[PDB]
RNA sequence: CCUUGUUGCUGUGAAGGCUGGCGAAAGCCAGCUGGAGGCGGCAAGCCGUAUUGAUCUGCAAAUCAUUGGCGUAAGCAGGGUA
RNA sequence: GAGGAGGAGAAGGGUUUCUUCUCAUAAGAAGAGUGAGCCGGGUCUAAGCGAGUGUGUAGAAGCAUGAGCGAAGGAGAAACAGGUUGAUAUUCCUGUGCCUGUGCUGUCGUACGGCAACGUGUAUUAGCUUGUCGACACGAACAUCUAGACAAAGCAGAAACACCUUUUCUGUUCAAGGGGAAAAAGACCACUGAGACGGAUCAUCUGGCGACGUGGUUUUAUAUCUGUGACCAGGCCUGAGCCUGGUUUGUUGAGGAUGGUCGUCCAUGAAAAGACAACUAUAUGGCAGCACAGUCCGUACCAACCGUAUCAGGACUCCAAGGUGAAGAGCCUCUAGUGGAUGUUUUACACAUGUAAGGGAAUUCGGCAAAAUGGAUGCGUAACUUCGGGAGAAGUAUUGGUUCAAUUGUGAACUCAUUGUGACAAGGGGAAUCUGACUGUUUAGUAAAAACAUAGCUUCAUGAAGAGAGAUGAAGUGAGUUCUGCCCGGU
RNA sequence: CCUCGUCAUUUAAAUGGUGACGCGCAUGAAUGGAAUGACGAGAUUCCCACUGUCCCUACAUGUAGACUAGCGAACCCAUUU
């Protein structure tokens, strides 16, 4: 089994240094490199996860279409569905007993 | 000889470091505030946790360390200074806190921030107002009673993190870990174990100490070890304290 | 600020100023190009890649090595390329916009 | 589970360090890894984060406590003494 | 080895060509009288200290 | 002190869990599941007990052979800093 | 013998690399050789250093604040195949691309859908404020993918043939960029309304703060296709060009990658530059073609480095085939790489090793050296103990080839001239006493220990803090169990 | 210290080992005293197995060594021995 080198850059195998092996159209088995992988977007209230945006790293994010990282609502990416919710009613809630505090 | 291991170790080098701190604890200075708790954290050389306040001042946002008292949670508002009401986890002025009750971080003058009570599981008891001279005494954990102006803010509650003594460490790493971030040194080696030109006690065909370990107050400072300005010494027991508010 | 300046990729520091009189004509196309070089290793650059090869002074750059080629000689170009080489001498390869003639400017210039 | 006599969770230090020291620490031991009850939502899903500081696991919030239990003794005591002065 | 500064690279290059015989003409010269250039060296027998 | 690199094969089988039996209760006995430990035998490595072996105009101003001690960790190491 | 005497990088060296000639040879002389927007430096900040200014000094040192500096392995826009030289190549040549900006010509734009989970639409600058990304410990088990390795069939060429053999060997390729599934694992939305009870994992667990069910929404790989043909094998001729193949299935599988769980801690595991969303104003903005731009420095070679040398020493990392076996162990082979002070059968004494009648420590300060035991499976296991251990205690038996049953428990028969962990690899065991509790550390180069450390125990001083008595420092004894009597005359 | 203390056990035979005894030249309580478990390349005595350690030495192998070609030193030295 044929064995490789390293092609460019260092050996010492730190997280900016991840590689896979190929097989190229001349019948080669060699290195080739990899990129880090990416988190997306979490909750500014509950730490989950935002649905509907993709996960990328931040220079690669930034050259998608708008679409990609957002959704189309009061809080864009930023919350969750349960936290708006939440939010919406808060905010109404609170303004009806002032309401009565101020008639009463 | 050459100098101590004791003087060695008080050179400005070997200062502990802040650059994990997070920040100066302490009570805000304005007469009156509402506070939300935002974040309950560990800070990598304190055993009791912290916790961030958001207040404003002015328009803008800012942001303080408290020492947590156990029972408070994340999301909680809290009221500081005047007109506060007496619940757990509030900030008032000493005056208005019935007798017998269980106070932390006591400002020991009006604006200082807070010191006096700040270790896990501590607490310091209100035990009389003088309402004449407008003092107040506290008895602290080491048992000292102290007099302190009514103007003087105080946090209602117990230091979280009380009990952690009662474990024991049974290994060596157990240890390593607890005084990685101290100033003793450890491992200690026993002076009697060193040669005279190291320590006052080394030397001799026989470990021992050869003369009294009892050392005066005013002695120089390159021999001050051992039992300095010892009253007594021994298992016996004492005698009575004498007691005033 | 003062430093060693061991680390860095240029000689020079300082910043020069204005004089009474200034030299006629200034770092110009006729200071920059030096000599085209023409030998069997050459020779098949100019035959197979439409590249001619020169020495150029060491203080030139490749905006200036572009500028100074079509004002000596003519034609237009596509690319500079710079080595500097353990004999202490800056080397330019230009290629032009048009092969063939490479051959032509070689020839009347007497390099190959 | 139980399948020791004494030693309990102590098991894993074999015969080293003294037995006195290993029933101390035992204690605090098996009170450490226990799951608690949430006062916000009643489920058995409280645990320890580290030293002082005690999480839920459904609902996320975050309480002070003691070192290797939520509420000490004297947390119990005191918190009565605030409820009497409120009346 | 391949990574080089500015300075190192030049303090090379001149101490490779300043290590050269004298030129075989010279020696007919009736005024000269040099048998061999004392300052050659060998990479083998002494350090540059280019570091 | 700051930023990094480096754990392969095997033995023993703690805490927690599920079934079946015994008991008025409290809680006892089997079989299985689970995988803790400055815990055992080894590999790569790190070290330096014995032969008072070889060598002592040396291969060497401290090395070589066989034999040994530790090897899931108060372990070993590069660069920056004090 | 793939934890190589193989192929490459870093630190260190500096022309030692390639061609020609000459011996002068680990020797010389004369020439030639290193090409980048996409690889690395020039950027950001760690621990930290610091000009100037203030205070101080005869001048200094020191102390307060602080421009600038601080990582070729931390963060950090964008490239890959195939060819070419005597010597360079993700840098040159051909092909297909991408990032950041600039300009021309066309062509369109000023809004909607879903009960919802959210979708359709490549979208301008600017600013508050709130949040996200950059941005992170160790250890264990379980999934899924990819390299790799096997086995059948097809074709092409090789090896071997006193006999036998469809026996044996080598091949069967597809980059970045573009387009793109099923699957598995999790979140969530609508209807529905569940218990002394259902669901679910290798393991924990889970539900009226909404179970099972039925329909959806979204996040995370990979296979497959295109990449316009290159490349490989074979045949025919030849100082050149033609022709034919590159086809199918099964098993396994990382020492690489990823995902959601679980455990540990008086230990909770960096910053900043640079980005993005929501909200508010403001709008000639999106896409396709064509054109232009992207400076400066490094790039050869190492078996050539440090030890006075062509020195058995020392010296940071990466890739890794088949058999035997639990095993990148030892032993044997494929790919790739390798070697000289000459002849003589050469006494004695040596240094590395083999074997030995009868006896079995009589030897010697002393069993020092050597021998003996050795893997797996079963039976059987004492005193004492902090109840965990002692413990592989001790003591005993079995083991190859062949042909069968039975399916993980294993049985049975036949066979051999000394018997079978056959080579290689691979514990000697018991009874007591002194001493240190244990793992750990030490006199680099005559001492590894009973010495040091350690957990635990006791005493002392303080309310001063960027630290606040469950704290901060100073001493002594040495885990645990059981005890710790008497004396304040001297110092 | 006297000292190879006295008595018992281990051997054919014990300046050794273990068990007892005690006016202990000069034991002794955190200058820490006493009795055990698990663990030591720590010090010491005995038994079983095993053997060229020994009685008492013999034979054989590889590499040096003797002789030969090529290459080629040093310590030391009043020297007549
Ligand atoms: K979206
Ligand atoms: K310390
Ligand atoms: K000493
Ligand atoms: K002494
Ligand atoms: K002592
Ligand atoms: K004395
Ligand atoms: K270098
Ligand atoms: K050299
Ligand atoms: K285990
Ligand atoms: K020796
Ligand atoms: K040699
Ligand atoms: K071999
Ligand atoms: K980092
Ligand atoms: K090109
Ligand atoms: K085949
Ligand atoms: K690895
Ligand atoms: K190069
Ligand atoms: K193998
Ligand atoms: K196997
Ligand atoms: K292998
Ligand atoms: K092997
Ligand atoms: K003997
Ligand atoms: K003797
Ligand atoms: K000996
Ligand atoms: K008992
Ligand atoms: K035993
Ligand atoms: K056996
Ligand atoms: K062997
Ligand atoms: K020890
Ligand atoms: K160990
Ligand atoms: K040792
Ligand atoms: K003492
Ligand atoms: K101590
Ligand atoms: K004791
Ligand atoms: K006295
Ligand atoms: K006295
Ligand atoms: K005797
Ligand atoms: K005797
Ligand atoms: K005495
Ligand atoms: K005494
Ligand atoms: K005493
Ligand atoms: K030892
Ligand atoms: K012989
Ligand atoms: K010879
Ligand atoms: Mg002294
Ligand atoms: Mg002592
Ligand atoms: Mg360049
Ligand atoms: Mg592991
Ligand atoms: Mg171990
Ligand atoms: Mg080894
Ligand atoms: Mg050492
Ligand atoms: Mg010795
Ligand atoms: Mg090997
Ligand atoms: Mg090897
Ligand atoms: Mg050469
Ligand atoms: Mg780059
Ligand atoms: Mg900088
Ligand atoms: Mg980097
Ligand atoms: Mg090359
Ligand atoms: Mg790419
Ligand atoms: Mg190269
Ligand atoms: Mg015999
Ligand atoms: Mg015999
Ligand atoms: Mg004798
Ligand atoms: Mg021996
Ligand atoms: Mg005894
Ligand atoms: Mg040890
Ligand atoms: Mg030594
Ligand atoms: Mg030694
Ligand atoms: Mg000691
Ligand atoms: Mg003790
Ligand atoms: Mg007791
Ligand atoms: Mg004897
Ligand atoms: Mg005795
Ligand atoms: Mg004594
Ligand atoms: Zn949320
Ligand atoms: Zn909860």
């Amino acid at each position: 089994v044929e064995r490789q080198v390293v092609r460019r850059g260092s050996t010492f195998n730190t997280r900016s240094n991840k590689r896979k092996k190929v097989r190229t159209p001349g019948n080669r088995l060699v290195f080739q490199d990899v990129k880090k992988k990416g988190k997306g977007p979490k909750c500014g209230q509950c730490g989950i996860k935002l649905a509907g945006v993709k996960e990328a790293r931040p220079a690669a994010f930034s050259r998608m279409r708008k679409s990609c990282r957002k959704v189309n609502r009061i809080l864009g990416g930023v919350q969750c569905a349960k936290c708006v919710q939440e939010k919406v009613l808060d905010a109404f809630l609170n303004a009806e007993e002032k309401r009565m505090k101020e008639l009463e | 000889g050459k100098v101590i291991r004791t003087l060695r170790l008080q050179k400005e080098h070997w200062k502990r470091k802040h650059h994990k701190s997070k920040g100066i604890v302490g009570f805000p200075t304005l007469k009156n505030c509402e506070a939300t708790v935002e974040k309950i954290v560990h800070e990598s050389g304190r055993p009791a946790p912290l916790a961030i306040i958001n207040y404003k001042k002015e328009e803008k946002n800012t942001k303080g360390l408290l020492v947590a008292i156990e029972g408070i949670y994340e999301g909680q508002k809290i009221q500081i200074g005047e007109n506060a009401s007496l619940e757990l986890g509030n900030v008032c002025p000493i005056k208005e806190i019935p007798e017998g009750s269980l106070v932390s971080m006591v400002e020991k003058k009006p604006k200082d921030g807070g010191k006096y009570v700040k270790s896990p599981g501590c607490y310091a008891t209100i035990v009389y107002h003088n309402k004449l001279t407008n003092q107040t005494t506290i008895k602290l954990p080491s048992g000292e009673r102290v007099r302190v102006t009514g103007e003087s803010r105080a946090l209602l509650g117990i230091i979280a993190g009380g009990g952690k003594d009662d474990k024991p460490l049974l290994k060596a790493v157990n240890a390593y870990y607890k005084y990685k971030t101290k100033g003793k040194p450890w491992p200690r080696v026993r002076g009697v174990a060193m040669n005279p030109v190291d320590h006052p006690h080394g030397g001799g065909n026989h470990q021992h100490v050869g003369h009294p370990t009892t050392v005066s107050r005013n002695a120089p400072v390159n021999g001050r070890v051992g039992l300095v300005a010892a009253r007594r010494t021994g298992r016996k027991k004492g005698s009575r304290k004498i007691t005033v508010n | 600020p003062k430093l060693n300046r061991h680390k860095a990729s240029r000689l020079d520091k300082k910043i020069k100023q204005k004089k009474l009189i200034e030299k006629p004509l200034g770092f110009s196309s006729l200071d920059i190009i030096k000599y085209g070089i023409g030998h069997e290793g050459a020779a098949k650059l100019i035959e197979e890649a439409g590249t001619l090869t020169f020495v150029v002074d060491q203080r030139a750059d490749k905006i200036n090595v572009k500028k100074a080629f079509e004002e000596i000689y003519g034609e237009k170009v596509k690319k500079v390329n710079i080595n500097n080489t353990m004999k202490g001498v800056k080397k330019a390869y230009i290629r032009l916009v048009e092969l063939g003639n490479a051959a032509v400017v070689a020839t009347k210039a007497g390099i190959l | 589970s139980r399948k020791t006599k004494k030693v309990g969770i102590t098991g894993k230090y074999g015969s080293r360090y003294g037995s006195s020291l290993k029933r101390r620490a035992m204690i605090c031991m098996n009170a450490q890894s226990k799951r608690y009850c949430c006062s916000f939502c009643g489920k058995t899903t409280v645990k320890r984060e580290v030293i002082g500081i005690w999480s839920c696991r459904f609902c996320g919030k975050k309480v002070s406590g003691g070192a290797y239990v939520p509420i000490t003794n004297q947390q119990v005591e005191y918190k009565q003494v605030i409820n009497r002065m409120k009346m | 080895g391949s990574i080089k500064t500015r300075r190192i690279k030049v303090q090379l290059v001149s101490a490779l060509k300043k290590n050269r015989c004298i030129p075989q003409w010279k020696r007919a010269c009736p005024g000269f009288k040099q048998q061999y250039n004392f300052t050659k060296r060998s990479w083998k027998r002494k350090t540059l200290k280019a570091c």
